[PDB]
RNA sequence: GAAGAGACAUAGAGGGUGUAGAAUAAGUGGGAGCUUCGGCGCCAGUGAAAUACCACUACCUUUAUAGUUUCUUUACUUAUUCAAUGAAGCGGAGCUGGAAUUCAUUUUCCACGUUCUAGCAUUCAAGGUCCCAUUCGGGGCUGAUCCGGGUUGAAGACAU
RNA sequence: AAACUCCAUGUAUUGGUUACCCAUCUGCAUCGAAAACUCUCCGAACACGGUGCAGUAAGGCUUUCAUGGAGUGGUUUGCUAUUUAGCGUACGUGUACCA
């Protein structure tokens, strides 16, 4: 069941949204978030899961996404317009952990290849898995071109021991109507992937990323 | 300038009492005996059972509040001997080599009027 | 290990007027609470001290007053 | 009703150790931005973790609003229970007498016509004072303080 | 007589870092004898303590072929006011410990 009344939520979104876009601005492309927590949920003796959900749109265009492989995706990535790298160094780059933390966090997104499915669990597991960005490889037959724009349009859903699970949704630069859709897909997505649908979810706040304290729910 | 408590030794044969309380004898403060100190059960009342009882009394009158002590030293009494044991004299004595001050010793013995009938029957303990 | 010496308020002891100085000493007690309260505890403390200590003056060196 | 031990709501805290960076770091994704500082973070080193902004707050104690299904204890009386009597004097306040070393504060507390004697104790009670219309007598008040109409005692949300 | 514990080079997935190996919740075989009636035997007994197996992983679910090299021998749970120690000093399991 939707527990969510339509237009309080309408009404909500478009004052917020006015609030982020024409009372206060700024040239920094914010980030409207969902940070919704849990309501009698034991995270530790309850199963969970690391899922990707898929987005009608970008939610924040600024967002850099690296790719290692092949020369052929490589050169696809070149046409892409996003930066490759090869995968000897690597190797020799496994010795320093501290430097694959770094480049993972100067890097927040990786892809990797099918060939690199047999080098990538003893090179670049753990700092980059601790990360949590579970790189899903690409088909060379397939489009590069589509792959990244996916990845431009996934939302990465990790429940982990902390009961608040927050990730973005999009933007106040583009279109108003595409972001509620964003929105209540993804709450309706959380209600049913929830175990016990509406009763783990305890509020559903939703705040302009530079803005004041409010409590939705 | 120095916390007051009451040491009261009882020094009887057979064992030694070293029991420390506050100035108005209510509240318990490390009472240590000398069988608490050696297990050979003949030496409970000895010397040297005592001198240990009573540092260990020191050892926890320190790291409380207690800087000194008003002695009462107590034989058993009553229609028994009247003569303090063996360690009541180690344990006062190993009180005051503690740092523990001392001030106004004091037996206090219980010592009755003529009372109830001491045993041992007529001819007394004859061995 | 409980160690119940870590839990009581450390009072001080006055004596009547009819005296010399009148600081006798501390009194170690419990942590007034509620449930079987620990403040009337010490309504009925009886304490034996020296006169000569309540007076400085070793002439009274005996008679103990209670 | 009151007190204590609560818990759940309540609304606001802040803070939280190794390492080692630019802070004694348990947190999110951020790529640069509100501005009293060109200060903080940023492309920079080095850190299990990048740092303004918490935005949901893991885990909170501390409160003062204001709480409600409790657990114990302690009180209240009006349910219930017990007893008595021809339901006669209960409770509160007084007046008097005393003790109170009044401090111009009933501040306090006791007493309230009876104890040598197997007598007697009743006629709305005599007296005093007021009014009769006083027709031989009659009626008030006081005698015999006032007030509350809770008969009195026990017990009590236990017991039954 | 030699055996086995570990690191690296890495082949299928050995996978998902508070990283296989912190792992225990749980069941399934029992570590054999005090210098004991000297010893020994069978039997009443479910084991007289750690390893092995599985379902449960504060990594999402199997242990994968291999090779090279580092590597041992002792202190015994006790008594006694000799206590920074004086006597006494079973083996089979892991501890504590050393060089």
């Amino acid at each position: 069941m939707s527990k969510i009344t339509s237009s309080q939520v309408r009404e909500h979104v478009k004052e917020l949204l006015k609030y982020s876009n024409e009372t206060k601005k700024r040239n920094f492309l914010e980030t409207v978030e969902l940070q919704v927590g849990l309501k009698n949920y034991d995270p530790q003796r309850d199963k969970r899961f690391s899922g990707s959900l898929k987005l009608p749109n970008c939610p924040r265009p600024n967002m850099s996404i690296c790719i290692f492989g092949d020369a052929f995706d490589v050169d696809r990535a070149k046409s892409c317009g996003v930066d490759a790298m090869s995968v000897d160094d690597l190797k020799k780059l496994n010795k320093n952990k501290k430097l694959i933390k770094k480049l993972s966090k100067k890097y927040n997104a990786f892809i990797a290849s099918e060939v690199l499915i047999k080098q990538v669990p003893r090179l670049l597991g753990p700092q980059l898995s601790k990360a949590g960005k579970f790189p899903t490889p690409v088909s060379h037959n397939d489009d590069l071109y589509g792959k990244v724009t996916d990845v431009r349009s996934t939302i990465k859903f990790q429940l982990k021991k902390v009961l608040c699970l927050a990730v973005a949704v999009g933007n106040v630069e583009m279109e108003e109507d595409v972001l509620v859709n964003q929105i209540l897909m993804s709450v309706n997505f959380f209600v049913s992937l929830l175990k016990k649908n509406w009763q783990n979810v305890g509020s559903l706040v939703v705040k302009s990323s530079m803005g004041p304290a409010f409590r939705l729910y | 300038s120095q916390v007051f408590g009451v040491a009261r030794i009882y020094a009887s044969f057979n064992d030694t009492f070293v029991h420390v309380t506050d100035l108005s004898g209510k509240e318990t403060i490390a009472r240590v005996t000398g069988g608490m100190k050696v297990k050979a059960d003949r030496d409970e009342s000895s010397p040297y059972a005592a001198m240990l009882a009573a540092q260990d009394v020191a050892a926890k009158c320190k790291e409380v509040g207690i800087t000194a002590v008003h002695v009462k030293i107590r034989a058993t009494g009553g229609t028994r001997t009247k003569t303090p044991g063996p360690g009541g004299q180690a344990a006062l004595r190993a009180l005051a080599r503690s740092g523990l001050r001392i001030g106004r010793i004091e037996d206090v013995t219980p010592v009755p009027s003529d009372s109830t009938r001491k045993k041992g029957g007529r001819r007394g303990r004859r061995l | 290990v409980v160690d119940p010496f870590t839990r009581k308020e450390w009072f001080d002891i006055k004596a009547p007027s009819t005296f010399e100085n009148r600081n006798v000493g501390k009194t170690l007690v419990n942590k007034s609470t509620g449930l079987k309260s620990a403040s009337d505890a010490l309504k009925g403390r009886v304490v034996e001290v020296c006169l000569a200590d309540l007076q400085g003056s070793e002439d009274h060196s005996f008679r103990k007053i209670k």
